[PDB]
């Protein structure tokens, strides 16, 4: 998760998952710009850092 | 919460003059834009006027150039709308509008209107 | 001569999400704001997205307000359809000191 | 030009209507006033229709 409506309390997991309104005008579930998915996966690689 | 009342119609009159008046409350009347809105019964919507807020600046429909006029005051709060030389077309419902910043955010503003049929 | 042009009879459909779009051909919708408002037959209207992408407080979550300027369209998708009462739509836009309304979307069968 | 360290005064940008284009992007133009900045600039040029 990368967006969350607050700060989450302690001891607290959330399991939702919908598209994260970021703006002013909310994009109304669907997507496209000032909203985006709050859930995006890790890359990793075996050469990395 | 804002109130809008409109009582100017209920008469037939073919070609003389009606006046309408648009009452509103609740907020202030000198710094936002007001315009007025009228619909055919069982046709469409379409514009008819937009009001600055002192009245320096009024425009209206290139169909009703030449009549129409708009007139208002801060003082008590009211908007009064004088109609001269009149058509068969003009049996609509007229809706008092009523703007935030101006005439690109929206309207967002209807009244309940007022039934205006001619014959 | 600016003129919207949009469907009257669209969205008879139970329970899933339905597109509604609205197109100019005088000019660029997308230089100038373009709003939603709905109405209900007998009674006062009322508006669903203003400032192009924005619902009033108090309008439920469901209705979608989109732009393309590749088809100088803009769209109008419901995502409830809900029990909502029938109702017409209509679209707004600016060209100049003036105003312009939509034709009219009838929507009675939910 | 660059403009600072004045008071904001958008109430009259708004209030007339012999402008054509009124979009603004990024930011939404219905709250302006309540808006607070650090820097101001603006362009000037002229272009056909």
């Amino acid at each position: 998760r990368l967006f969350r409506k607050s700060n989450l309390k302690p001891f607290e997991r959330d399991i939702s998952t919908e598209i994260y309104q970021a703006g002013s005008t909310p994009c109304n579930g669907v997507e496209g710009f000032n909203c985006y998915f709050p859930l995006q996966s890790y890359g990793f690689q075996p050469t990395n850092g | 919460e804002v109130q809008l009342v409109e009582s100017g119609g209920g008469l037939v009159q073919p070609g003389g003059s009606l006046r309408l008046s648009c009452a509103a409350s609740g907020f202030t009347f000198s710094s936002y834009w007001m315009s007025w809105v009228r619909q055919a019964p069982g046709k469409g919507l379409e514009w008819v006027a937009n009001i600055k807020q002192d009245g320096s600046e009024k425009y209206y429909v290139d169909s009703v150039k030449g009549r129409f006029t708009i007139s208002r005051d801060n003082a008590k709060n009211s908007l009064y709308l004088q109609m001269n030389s009149l058509r068969a077309e003009d049996t609509a419902v007229y809706y008092c509008a009523r703007g935030q910043l101006g005439p690109w955010v929206g309207v967002d503003y209807w009244g309940q209107g007022t039934l205006v049929t001619v014959s | 001569n600016f003129m919207l042009t949009q469907p009257h009879s669209v969205s008879e459909s139970p329970g899933k999400t339905v597109t509604i779009s609205c197109t100019g051909s005088s000019g660029s919708i997308a230089s100038n704001y373009v709003q939603w408002y709905q109405q209900r037959p007998g009674s006062a209207p009322t508006t669903v997205i203003y400032e192009d992408n924005q619902r009033p407080s108090g309008v439920p979550d469901r209705f979608s307000g989109s732009i393309d300027s590749s088809s100088n369209s803009a769209s109008l998708t419901i995502s409830g359809l809900k029990t909502e009462d029938e109702a017409d739509y209509y679209c707004q836009s600016y060209d100049s000191s003036n105003w312009v309304f939509g034709g009219g979307t009838q929507l009675t069968v939910l | 030009k660059r403009i600072s360290n004045c008071v904001a005064d958008y109430s009259v940008l708004y209030n007339s209507a012999s402008f054509s284009t009124f979009k603004c992007y990024g930011v939404s133009p219905t709250k302006l006033n309540d808006l607070c900045f650090t820097n101001v600039y603006a362009d000037s040029f002229v272009i056909r229709g």
